[PDB]
């Protein structure tokens, strides 16, 4: 699992996520990462997600539209919305990972509740940040 | 504007890891988070971003899509991708891809050239055949690296 | 595509969505029907969906989830969910279909934006409610 | 809340231009039968993920439908299928797209709800899986009807 998300200069937002799945995976097993909602999401109007984690409960909780939900509906904010769905709604499930997240207003978030996650973003005309670890 | 981009989460300890091993990964997420922030900078389109983004997450062999794909069971790989626009709310995916050298490239072709969101499997192939998307064999995408975790997690 | 959703004595929601997709559809194409969220979802705490329609809508919609949270987070009754997501939300996007819902309080709702939606429900220990037109 | 059953057969331009009352009524009468079943279940205190299951199963059965048997043509004159089934209590799902070789896709579903640590599989994959689990193989021409097939000869030219 790999994956993207950005807001252009125009205000568009976009996701993108892509995967191996897992190892000694069976055949015709899929996870979240090519479900709309589950593994990847996108709307000018909220946020732009992608996810990395234990596939079936990103799916079960449609993590990356839930993001987009609990903000346009709850009035959560992104950093609110993603510790509820990353660090109590999925661990409920049984549910390992995480996901990058940039809302309509440019705020970004890179939640996860494992060990790590490869991760990195920067704002245009600012130096990136990377990481692997927890804080 | 911004970016931000993951190479997947899960057991990442550091007792295991090296840092020059650490730093390669460090390394590839930088020059990938530069290349789009360069992008976005240019005035190119999030979809443009986050699909060239992905499209090099995939090349890099460190992270698991497309080249550095896992192993399957069977030591073979099935690759799945996924892509939408904000914009238009737009979205195209592939699942249970090995012929394809980009799935995130044959998600974006599903969404633009399709009226579908999903496709699977040999359909979702021969969909990107049709329309001039190189087929590959699966065995591009494997590494050493990958083969030796297939061992490790037999056990 | 058909499907059923149910509330049992326990207080249980559950949902179910079966199709062949549509005639003449070329191999692979995979529609809202098996996605959970965009043709089936159900959950205790607010309401068991099985959709029908346009699929590519209903997955960019996520038409099935969208109901539960505008009842969960956005506190709409089943009704008002139904007619935001069926009557406004799925037709500016070009999808035409409908969907079965029953919430948590046993409140059921049966939305179609098209001319007809071949459907039925009843209470248990009651006469069935069938229907094809509006 | 009374425990309460709802079932579709799908949504579209159906019109009464198009049907007689005689017509109709066989459309009426599977629907009544199926729904029938469902309350009578739910009314013994079953389970409204059993409830769901045997519902889309009948619908499935039944060729009136665009599901199992009685399963719309793709354009190469096959069946490809697609299922999925939730819990509301445990929130666990399953589903199964693409399949050709399954009876029930919504048993198939239920199959990978269960006996599995997936929620969603394909093809043959799922097929296997399925088989494995020891459901039965089957020809996907089982499915097939003269009214589907009229209605995919009616959408296309010949040549
Ligand atoms: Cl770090
Ligand atoms: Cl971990
Ligand atoms: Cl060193
Ligand atoms: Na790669
Ligand atoms: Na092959
Ligand atoms: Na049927």
């Amino acid at each position: 699992t790999v994956g993207a998300v950005a807001l252009d200069l125009d205000g568009n937002l976009a996701a993108a996520t892509s995967t191996g799945g897992w190892t000694n995976k069976l055949p015709g097993r899929v996870g979240d990462s090519p479900l709309v909602g589950a593994g990847c999401y996108a709307n000018n109007a909220s946020v732009a997600v992608s996810c990395t984690g234990t596939g079936e409960v990103f799916i079960r909780a449609l993590a990356a539209y839930d993001i987009a939900a609990l903000m346009d509906y709850g009035g959560l904010s992104l950093a609110e919305a993603c510790e509820r769905v990353v660090m109590e709604k999925l661990p409920a499930l049984g549910g390992s990972g995480g996901l990058i997240a940039i809302d309509h207003e440019g705020n970004v978030a890179l939640p996860f509740n494992t060990e790590g996650m490869y991760r990195a973003w920067g704002y245009a005309g600012d130096t990136p940040t990377t990481g692997i670890y927890r804080e | 504007a911004v970016i931000a981009i993951h190479g997947g989460a899960g057991a990442i300890s550091r007792a295991q890891m090296s840092l020059q091993q650490e730093l390669r990964y460090i390394e590839a997420l930088s020059a990938i988070v530069e290349t789009g922030q360069k992008m976005l900078e240019a005035g190119e389109s999030a979809l443009d971003v986050v699909t060239e983004a992905v499209r090099l997450l995939e090349e890099c062999p460190l992270f698991n899509a497309g080249i550095g794909a896992v192993f399957t069971r069977d030591e073979t790989h099935e690759l799945d991708a996924c892509v939408m626009d904000g914009n238009t709310l737009k979205a195209g995916a592939v699942a249970g891809v090995s012929h394809l050298r980009n799935p995130v490239l044959a998600a974006r072709l599903v969404m633009e050239q399709s009226p579908h969101v999903m496709m699977i499997g040999e359909g979702a192939e021969n969909f990107a055949f049709a329309r001039g998307m190189e087929r590959v064999s699966p065995e591009i995408f494997s590494t050493s690296l990958r083969y030796e975790q297939l061992l490790a997690a037999r056990k």
